């Protein structure tokens, strides 16, 4: 199993600089012997047989070169040392113990899927454990996405393996928006570019003013078999996109600031482009039926009998077990209770009738129960509260229905979830067979039942406008997902289904009109959506909610994106597109092939499908999951499973680090900290692994050598710790010289790093509608179990550090950006104030005060700690309203007007007005996009985002049942009763 | 009569009236305004599903379909709760039989007075948060028990490999040793056979002393694993009572905001 703590052994923190190890030799001798903490095994093994000698049977041990050492880690897993060169402290032993072995099998292999086991988290060899059917045809057949990627990796010579290594981070159309364009003069964009001379690498800066439409291929040719780099980072332009689609002089030209970039000959970066073989592992060398339609009968299960639940006598008065058949989110039929026996007996054997036609089960039929108590007490309102829920697919990956009977493993009831059923959560049995277990019988038809076949449902199939009519078409489409939809419009929509097809964005609404509870429907809608015209990305995603599990439908969906979604966007809502992974009812489905073919063909994408997948492998619902996809890419991402690695035992020793600090020394000073922690730092075995590695927030990023003045351990509650590198890169002096992260182990940071992702999506929305509300979205990232990363913003202060007077925060801007460049600052302060005060009300962002908030130098405004967001404080007080978050206090708006008294009747409160309604009625515009996406983490595990019924507030803050004209409206009148008056109609 | 019957709600959103019908039998029905005037919406349960039904209006005719026959909602309501939606919609084959009767919201009020309501609101919003924060505080050792219990697993885990490993050495010495203590037991080399059986000792003891070490964790994973039971316990019993604790402090709030002045 994955590691307790991350300690160097089982129950401690840190190895003493000397420690006894209990050394088996092969000849049943045991020798003891004290050895440093940081001594490595090919010293120890030395060391070792030297004292061997001194020991009876000292004649039969071979030469040390022929053994190796062997031993127990943390993980229970008796590994393997084959890499000699390793210290006695970072072999995560569980005891202090070695065994001398003779090396055997395959040890290359060997060496390969215990590399992939220390990213992964686990032992490799407990997936070849798993009985499972399924799990090992996931393990076979998944491998030929794998080398499908690695050839079209290979298809070129180094320049596609280059593409994988440094993809091009461009945008996803090349078109410049208006305010973009306006930044160009006469449509040409000045740029500086430094070469290192040949000899004694020197700077040749050649200034030039060129097109932007010019491919770098072009600019290169200006110098009045050769690659473009930009200067402090690891990015290149590698293809021939226009020079504005590149991010980063697209960022440049906004932000006015001068691009600079350095030429490389192009024969370093392909010589240090390695060899990305892929290899088969072992689990792929070794390896009368009736349609579903043919049964004639009513669907029924027997609910034979449950272990045990953990409830007192005294307090709850019966249990039963409610179940439910479901196609996604709806029931397709009314729920089934079992009878009410008493807690201690837990037994019914009951068979359980639905109201439904076994033929007209669909493809995705899925069977929802749990375990409930009923609370009596209390009048005639008897309280259910659920106990344990599981749940079950009634077909398996192969299209057969199941049958006889079966045992099941039920899961605790998830923090927050009221429902007696749990429908969103995953399917199959919970590995901790300590837990509740239910005995099921399914009914068997003497043959192996299996779903008919994609021609069955085409014969069934078969077998079956005014201009006003066109429009109420057209409007049912533009509504969000979320939009009530009568049964009127339903049956509208599906007498109309044919028609649809020239407004195809209806999709999704007409999917919603299908009685998926009747095979004839579906067989028809299985005929629409085979020649349903592509929908665009944003739209398809809609489709892998919890609300389509139809594979069919599921297909198209992946389809569109395969098609139609760039390798920008694909980063760009990566988050979603891994958590709908958890809603497939099985392993192998077409979205988590498409997903590790584009994870394997673009490592900026890999990177973080990667580190997405294993910071959630602590979850056990999910864990075999993406295990078993994590194990599938490393073992195919090439070389750049050395660098992840290199990422893992950097954070692992950042962990105990912390972990040490707030549990052994948590009642010590700051000043003892400290000194703790700056004499662990300067170990070898702490410099070696916290230095030169790619930094998880951004690849690109090389964080170096240490700065261990500028770390410290920062003075809070969850004792975070602020850490310093510097940056490698010869033209370090550019971009950046130190790389400052903050490494907290303690909060929970998903819903920050959501929150950030969403204020992203708005800013992107924002620009390419011609307005630059210069938002600061710095990184986060959730690395494990309340553990993450977050960049921090350099030269910020907060604006209770600001105020340490109304003018003072306004005097400090004067300061640090007088005189020329006071405009500028004024600016920047100005157009984020609209985007936070948007964005933080749209989304309902946790109450913002001098604290949350913070101002760089740039005048930058830069939000922190979101936490809670939507109805979050409904269910603390039972408050209908829509909260304000962001107030713009009267410190912040005399920074606004430039100090001028009267703020509110200001040129520049207009603007400042104006920045606010166009972003509002802007991001109300893309509602569609956001509320798929927070439908996209229902089954992600916050708990204030689990029912359709938390994403509603954002329909009531962008006033989505209101008109454009009313929504903007209504925005003024939340404004204005936040702001006690001042935002006027104009 | 006129918006004084009891399946009128009026101006509900569609989460209370899901709350309101959640796990309702097939039938249970009630009536609310048009969310997006004065249009209004049935809403109907069939098949464990919440399904809307809008009653259009034009020119003092109500009803479902084109040709708006009833004059009131109420005669519209009343026709349907005798006959089937079938006859409208053969996919809907049920009636309006369990209606959502305004009698649950009077329900708890109990006070009649805006200070004895709201002085009684204030009792409940303090025990509410009061079981919050001890629910919020349960949960916690819920989660970290169910933690420890997890890495104390995994732990025993790693001791019974170990000790398999340490087992697999006496059986290893056991074999190479015959071959050599009869071979001194001739040799007339007696110390030799005592360095031997002293290193088994050494070996036997650490034997001894890992399993003692993995007795005391299986026994402190008893003591965790009932622990754990009875949090579980604890929480199974708190959160039936916390919810419809939130329920009445909801009410009374909503009892505050209508009897009190509104926009
Ligand atoms: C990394 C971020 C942004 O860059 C500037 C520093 N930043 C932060 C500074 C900060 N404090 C500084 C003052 O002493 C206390 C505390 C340590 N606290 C935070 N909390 C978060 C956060 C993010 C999601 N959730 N919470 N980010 C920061």
């Amino acid at each position: 199993p994955p590691r307790p703590s991350s300690g160097e052994l089982w129950g401690i923190h840190l190895m003493p600089p000397r420690i006894l190890v209990e050394c088996l030799l092969p000849n049943g001798m045991i020798v003891t012997l004290e050895c440093l903490r940081e001594a490595t095994l090919i010293t120890i093994k030395h060391e070792l047989f030297k004292e061997a000698r001194k020991y009876p049977l000292h004649q039969l041990l071979q030469d040390e070169s022929s053994y190796i050492f062997v031993s127990v880690t943390q993980e229970a897993e008796r590994e393997e040392f084959f890499d000699e060169t390793r210290r006695l402290c970072d072999l995560r032993l569980f005891q202090p113990f070695l065994k001398v072995i003779e090396p055997v099998g395959n040890r290359e292999e060997k060496i390969l899927n215990r590399e992939i086991g220390f990213a992964i988290g686990m032992p490799v060899c407990e997936f070849d454990m798993v009985k499972d059917p399924e799990v090992q045809d996931f393990r076979r057949n998944i491998l030929n996405v794998c080398k499908e990627a690695v050839d079209l990796r290979d298809l070129n010579s180094p320049h596609s393996r280059a593409m994988y290594v440094y993809p091009p981070n461009v945008e996803s159309s090349p078109e410049l928006p208006k305010h973009i364009y306006n930044k160009l003069d006469k449509g040409q964009i000045i740029v500086v570019i430094w070469v290192i001379v040949s000899p004694n690498n020197d700077k040749q800066k050649y200034t030039l003013k060129i097109n932007h439409d010019c491919v770098p291929e072009q600019v290169i040719a200006e110098a009045i078999k050769y690659i473009l780099k930009v200067c402090g980072c690891d990015e290149y332009f590698l293809e021939k996109y226009p020079l504005s689609q590149y991010k980063y002089i697209r960022s440049c030209i906004m932000l006015g600031r001068m691009p600079n970039l350095m030429l490389m000959a192009k024969e370093s970066l392909y010589s240090q482009l390695p060899m990305d073989c892929f290899t088969m592992p072992s689990y792929s060398r070794r390896i009368s039926t009736k349609s579903l339609w043919v049964i004639n009968s009513a669907l029924r299960i027997k609910i034979l009998c449950a272990t045990y639940v953990n409830v007192n006598i005294r307090d709850i008065d019966k249990i039963y077990v409610r179940t439910g058949i479901y196609h996604g989110g709806e029931p397709l039929c009314d729920n089934v209770n079992t009878q009410r026996v008493p807690c201690s007996n837990p037994r019914w054997n009951e068979w359980l009738n639905y109201d439904i036609y076994i033929p007209d089960l669909p493809r995705a039929a899925r069977l929802c129960l749990s375990i409930c108590s009923v609370k009596g007490r209390k009048g005639a309102k008897e309280e259910h509260c659920p106990l344990a829920w599981g749940n079950i697919n009634l077909f398996d990956y192969t299209d057969t229905l199941v049958s006889g009977k079966m045992a099941l493993n039920l899961w605790p009831v998830p923090h927050g979830l009221e429902d007696l059923l749990n429908p969103i959560g995953v399917t199959g049995s919970n590995p901790n067979k300590e837990t509740p277990c239910l005995e099921l019988e399914f009914d068997w038809f003497s043959s192996v039942v299996k779903f008919p076949d994609m021609s069955v449902i085409e014969e069934h199939a078969n077998w079956s406008l005014r201009e006003n009519d066109k429009e109420q078409l057209k409007a049912i489409s533009t509504r969000d997902p979320l939009s009530e939809i009568t049964e009127q419009e339903k049956d509208f929509l599906w007498s109309h289904r044919h028609y649809c097809v020239t407004i195809p964005e209806i999709l999704p609404k007409l999917l919603l009109s299908v009685k998926w509870n009747s095979r004839d429907e579906v067989a028809q809608m299985y005929c629409l959506v085979k020649d349903w015209p592509p929908i665009k990305p944003e739209q398809a995603m809609e489709l892998l909610d919890c609300n389509y599990p139809d594979p069919m439908v599921r297909g198209f969906a992946v389809r569109c994106l395969e098609k139609y979604l760039t390798d920008d966007k694909l980063s760009q809502y990566l988050i979603q597109l891994v958590q709908v992974l958890k809603y497939e009812q099985y392993l192998d489905n077409l979205l988590v092939r498409f997903l590790l073919k584009k994870a394997l063909t673009n490592q900026r994408i890999g990177h973080f499908f990667f580190w997405h997948l294993k910071s959630e492998m602590h979850n056990k619902t999910v864990s075999q999951r993406f295990g078993l996809l994590l194990e599938s890419y490393c073992r195919a991402c090439g070389m750049y499973l050395k660098h992840l690695n290199r990422q893992v035992e950097a954070m692992e020793k950042l962990i105990n680090l912390t972990d040490i600090l707030k549990q052994e020394k948590k009642d010590e000073t700051q000043k003892v900290q400290m000194k703790f922690l700056v004499e662990q730092m300067r170990r070898p075995d702490f410099m070696d692994a916290l230095q030169g590695f790619l930094s998880p927030l951004n690849p690109a990023h090389q964080l170096g050598n240490l700065r261990l003045e500028e770390c410290r351990i920062m003075s809070s509650a969850k004792r975070p710790l602020k850490l310093n590198w510097e940056n490698p890169d010869i033209m370090s002096e550019l971009l950046f010289q130190n790389n400052e992260i903050m490494f907290k182990n303690g909060d929970d940071l998903r819903q920050d790093m959501l929150t950030l992702q969403i204020i992203r999506i708005m800013e992107n929305i924002w620009q390419n509608q011609g307005l630059d509300l210069r938002m600061l979205p710095y990184g986060c990232l959730s690395i494990g179990d309340c553990v993450g990363l977050i960049e921090w913003v350099r030269n910020s202060h907060t604006i209770m550090q600001i105020q340490c007077n109304s003018h003072t925060l306004h005097q400090w801007l004067k300061d640090k950006n007088k005189g020329e460049i006071y405009d500028a600052a004024i600016d920047l302060f100005t157009r984020s104030c609209a985007g936070y005060c948007v964005a933080t009300f749209i989304l309902g962002i946790g109450d913002r005060h001098n604290s949350n908030i913070m101002v760089k130098d740039d005048g930058q405004l830069v939000h922190i700690d979101f936490g809670h967001f939507l109805d979050h404080k409904k269910k603390k007080f039972g408050y209908k309203r829509e909260r304000v978050p962001f107030v713009l206090t009267q410190d912040f708006l005399i920074v606004i007007s430039k100090g001028a008294q009267e703020c509110t009747k200001t040129r520049e409160f207009e603007r400042f007005q104006e920045m606010c309604y166009k972003a509002y009625l802007a991001i109300r515009q893309h509602a569609n996009l956001f509320i798929n996406l927070f439908s996209m983490m229902l089954g992600s595990g916050m708990p204030e985002l689990q029912s359709f019924d938390d994403i509603a507030y954002i329909r009531k803050t962008l006033a989505l049942d209101k008109t454009e004209q009313e929504a903007l409206e209504y925005f003024m009148k939340q404004m204005n009763d936040a702001h006690h008056g001042g935002w006027t109609t104009k | 009569s006129l918006q004084d019957a009891e399946w009128y709600w009026g101006d509900i959103s569609r989460e209370e009236v899901n709350e309101k019908l959640r796990d309702t039998a097939d039938g249970t029905f009630l009536v609310r305004d048009a969310s997006t005037h004065g249009d209004y919406t049935l809403t109907l349960r069939k098949g464990g599903n919440n399904k809307l039904i809008k009653i259009f209006h034009r020119d003092g005719k109500y009803g479902f379909s084109d040709p708006l026959t009833f004059s009131s909602v109420v005669e519209l309501i009343n026709h349907y709760r005798n006959e089937s939606l079938a006859q409208y919609n053969p996919k809907l084959d049920v009636k309006l039989l369990y209606p959502v009767s305004k009698y649950q919201q009077d329900q708890v009020v109990k006070e009649d007075n805006i200070e004895a309501v709201g002085k009684k609101l204030h009792e409940y919003n303090t025990q509410f948060q009061e079981k919050s924060r001890e629910y919020d505080r349960l949960y916690e050792e819920y989660t970290r028990t169910s933690q420890e219990i997890q890495m104390k697993r995994t732990a025993i885990e790693a001791f019974n490999e170990t000790i398999k490993i340490f087992e697999e050495q006496c059986q290893t010495q056991e074999r190479y040793s015959k071959e050599y203590i009869e071979k001194f037991k001739r040799e007339g080399n007696e110390k030799e056979i005592q360095r031997i059986m002293h290193n088994y000792d050494k070996l036997k003891s650490r034997i001894s002393e890992i399993i003692d070490s993995r007795r005391r964790l299986e026994e402190d994973l008893k003591k965790q694993a009932a622990e754990y039971r009875e949090i579980d316990k604890r929480m199974n019993s708190i959160k039936p009572d916390l919810i419809q604790l939130r329920k009445t402090r909801d009410q009374y709030l909503m009892w505050l905001t209508q009897k009190g002045v509104r926009q």
